[PDB]
RNA sequence: CUUUAAUGUUUGAUGUUCUAACGUUGACCCGUAAUCCGGGUUGCGGACAGUGUCUGGUGGGUAGUUUGAUCCGGUGGUUCUGAAUGGAAGGGCCAUCGCUCAACGGAUAAAAGGUACUC
RNA sequence: AUCGGGUAAGUUCCGACCUGCACGAAUGGCGUAAUGAUGGCCAGGCUGUCUCCACCCGAGACUCAGUGAAAU
RNA sequence: GCUCGCCGGAAGACCAAGGGUUCCUGUCCAACGUUAAUCGGGGCAGGGUGAGUCGACCCCUAAGGCGAGGCCGAAAGGCGUAGUCGAUGGGAAACAGGUUAAUAUUCCUGUACUUGGUGUUACUGCGAAGGGGGGACGGAGAAGGCUAUGUUGGCCGGGCGACGGUUGUCCCGGUUUAAGCGUGUAGGCUGGUUUUCCAGGCAAAUCCGGAAAAUCAAGGCUGAGGCGUGAUGACGAGGCACUACGGUGCUGAAGCAACAAAUGCCCUGCUUCCAGGAAAAGCCUCUAAGCAUCAGGUAACAUCAAAUCGUACCCCAAACCGACACAGGUGGUCAGGUAGAGAAUACCAAGGCGCUUGAGAGAACUCGGGUGAAGGAACUAGGCAAAAUGGUGCCGUAACUUCGGGAGAAGGCACGCUGAUAUGUAGGUGAGGUCCCUCGCGGAUGGAGCUGAAAUCAGUCGAAGAUACCAGCUGGCUGCAACUGUUUAUUAAAAACACAGCACUGUGCAAACACGAAAGUGGACGUAUACGGUGUGACGCCUGCCCGGUGCCGGGAGGUUAAU
RNA sequence: AGGACCGAACCGACUAAUGUCGAAAAAUUAGCGGAUGACUUGUGGCUGGGGGUGAAAGGCCAAUCAAACCGGGAGAUAGCU
């Protein structure tokens, strides 16, 4: 759901926060948790390779598994949790022999659903399915460029691919940046869209809803003096507002068509 | 104010002991130097 | 020899397909109580990508600087010489020619500004 | 960023016009509640800021004893 | 030695880091102390630091360092695996009293506790770098039980007292006792017992997880405090005998109740919030390999060992960092009495100091203040500085507004003390007796006793009763910026920077981008609702025209175009 | 609940005064803004010089920064004092 607070105060004015009723009100699975130690935008030297990351509150690490290879072992949604790393929550999925895993959750999933993985597999939501059997012009998430990979297109909330075409071994997916893609059919992907797609309507309210979030203040290139930026240009010298970066030659193969 | 040297035994011995020194040859060149000035100290240690 | 045609040859530019080089920050097994690495199998692309030399373009992002003279010689004639011998190239001798190179005794063939952050 | 208000007296401030040297619509234009160790002005109280300074309380300043620099 | 003054959330006591004998005694004023000095943190000599229970040490580990093989790089060397280090964290255990001039949680006295080795006895399957549980965790906030602690009352010993009275409902001091042991309560968590089965826990498993059933409805875990033992012991006011007159020895009464109460324990508790809140080891359990007449483990007894290192002193300062015996800076713990909402403020207990130049006089002038006739900003670039209000309770509170605010707007009235309501109310706590009891730390009545606001009336003294310290000046107009916030350490705190929001642009994931000769990393163990860059800066109206010049995108008609 | 309100410790120095051969190579007195967070702090490390970091002032990098310090080219050059 989402709510917009009183303006009992400024800072929380403009709040607008996204509340899940239905999320765990509790500890998570500490069997499948794990640490992750922030690393404020430095590399192995040392020096900050990416700008604009530090501070923020501490998060958890939370084992997704996303390759889905348990095959034909019906298991059933214990409840939902939220995850810190992702945008979308994350689903408790235990199987019938007695295993306990993270899922992404799809936009109709709910505690005690029934989930099935695997090539003999129902098309409803949550199920994990090969492009060759799902049916053209479905809606999927959680989609792999390579068998096995595990899974890297639709992963945050509310996103979703379509498979518009089927050229033998391959398939055309519609991406939600207006990207065709050609994947390989022995590629697995997860049927629906995932969950919690009100997560635009969240506007963080003031400064420090960010600074918590693990984001830093961001100097405007004017501000700073010629030696430090050169002012439009990235600090670097490279002439960005409408260049491309785009070079590769080796997955242009798979490319379609490009953004429009 | 506080002034700049704020005394530490251990960032003392761990930034400018032996061993420190010496993981890297640039302290073993330094502390060749040493010896050949004949300097009674060494290097910094208890 | 001008003018044409099936056949066997040198072949290259381009198109389709294949794997054996090449990549695999895809999967399985071992060294291995190992997200490194290497090796064995397989799938995925594949002579593409990528790298090595040369080369066109962009490149204050960075680095060094500035704010008939001269060198070069165009042509000539002259066997004067011409690097072992004989030629030739290159120089020397006489003539002439190409720049208001006029900042005109001309310092480079090749160079504009700010500092009130200054020294 | 000429006319009226505030003072008897206002190159400041406010409101009205535009003869905009040289405002202007995301190097953004117009208002905006609340906020400000922010710029300016006015009003009520207050008082040594001032008319005009006067006295007193403590450390120096001055004398004595001991020690005892400096720039130039 | 007696007075006077100061700190007393410290200017007191412990420590952490940092110093290295500055700590005590004897001895001296050669040099030091901004003066003298017999003195000292000064000179010389002697003494002083006792640990199984404190910490280090040692087991494990986060950030991070090194890094066997390996990748990369002219060399040096850079990255990194297995591994090893790395407390700022997790792991086993002691309290009370006494003593030296200097050590004490180490020494002595009393009572204990923890980890391993050895031997005896009765049983039994043991066995891991492997698996499971726990270890193991955020922010904010309310209540209850308590306790450290303080007040009062009773009890004990003493006093009746130099200026009026004080055998009385009066004054002075004490009224303390730990760790461990047993009972286990307030409170919190969780439904248990048995059987059968399962491709899950990278092999197996009686262990965890999951699926079925039959049974009871209770059990199990955690858990401050209090109660008895510890303890007819120590301690204890005071008195007594000697003093190298500093001090030593003997003795030793009561050692209870109520109230209030913490930031400290129950509480890593409980309720909610999104920013979703370390890891490993010790610890309990299961088996793999191997052995099961052994070995090994369990339970009780006896014994041995627990090594090595620091233990002084200062630690908000004269001893540490500032060249100083420097008005500066330095992390944590304890932190009482009265008034006070309060760790603020005023005075004090314990405890510690009067800060290492003073003696005279009381000129101008300087520094910090007090008062002030009349005016009240007329001085000044500018109400700069000064001056004034400032608290509780009750009434009341404008324009605008994003409906929250403005607002404590502004502006009005009572605050002292005594008696009554009420030989102290409401409220809080709450004994003894009585009755039940699923029988003890169990439940009702009851109010003994203690504590105890707020309000009315009346009286009363003062010029003034928020009587001291503490403690907003107020309103209007207006440019700027949404606001909070940050910045030029050491002249500029702002309109500047930043910000949530907004728009553009790039990136299909071996993504873009950046550090890198390269490896490899951050992005991201994220992925188009995602990340980088650009510009503006909430919210409402919005954001009009122009593609000529320079960039960006796409194109290929036609000309130029190097290496070859 | 509040990047809420008044106000202690704590953070910083917005104003005035003293202090410029001062007690201090930015100090002291009273006012001053925050004081549950975009807060601060103890400890241990990482980012190293045409580079680091920087809510961005040409600010900080051991009292030195429009390019630190140490040793060398180096007795650099100086038509200048």
């Amino acid at each position: 759901a989402v709510v917009k607070c009183k303006p009992t105060s400024p800072g929380r004015r403009h709040v607008v926060k996204v509340v899940n009723p239905e999320l765990h009100k509790g500890k998570p699975f500490a069997p499948l948790l794990e640490k992750n130690s922030k690393s404020g935008g430095r590399n192995n030297n040392g020096r900050i390779t990416t700008r604009h990351i530090g501070g923020g509150h501490k998060q958890a690490y939370r084992i997704v598994d996303f390759k889905r290879n348990k095959d034909g072992i019906p298991a059933v949604v214990e409840r939902l949790e939220y995850d810190p790393n992702r945008s979308a929550n994350i689903a408790l999925v235990l199987y019938k022999d007695g295993e306990r895993r993270y899922i992404l959750a799809p936009k109709g999933l709910k505690a005690g659903d029934q989930i099935q993985s695997g090539v003999d597999a129902a098309i409803k939501p949550g199920n994990t399915l090969p492009m060759r059997n799902i049916p053209v012009g479905s809606t999927v998430h959680n989609v792999e460029m390579k068998p096995g990979k595990g899974g890297q297109l639709a992963r945050s909330a509310g996103t979703y691919v379509q498979i518009v075409a089927r050229d033998g071994a391959y398939v055309t997916l519609r991406l939600r940046s207006g990207e065709m893609r050609k994947v390989e059919a022995d590629c697995r992907a997860t049927l629906g869209e995932v969950g919690n797609a009100e997560h635009m309507l969240r506007v963080l309210g003031k400064a420090g809803a960010a600074r918590w979030r693990g984001v830093r203040p961001t100097v405007r290139g004017t501000a700073m003096n010629p030696v430090d930026h050169p002012h439009p240009v990235t600090p670097w010298g490279v002439q960005t507002k409408g260049k491309k970066t785009r070079s590769n030659k080796r997955t242009d193969k798979f490319i379609v068509r490009r953004r429009s | 104010m506080k002034r700049t040297f704020q005394p530490s035994v251990l960032k003392r011995n761990r930034s400018h002991g032996f061993r420190a020194r010496m993981a890297t040859k640039n302290g073993r060149q330094v502390l060749a130097r040493r010896r050949a000035k004949g300097r009674a100290r060494l290097t910094v240690s208890k």
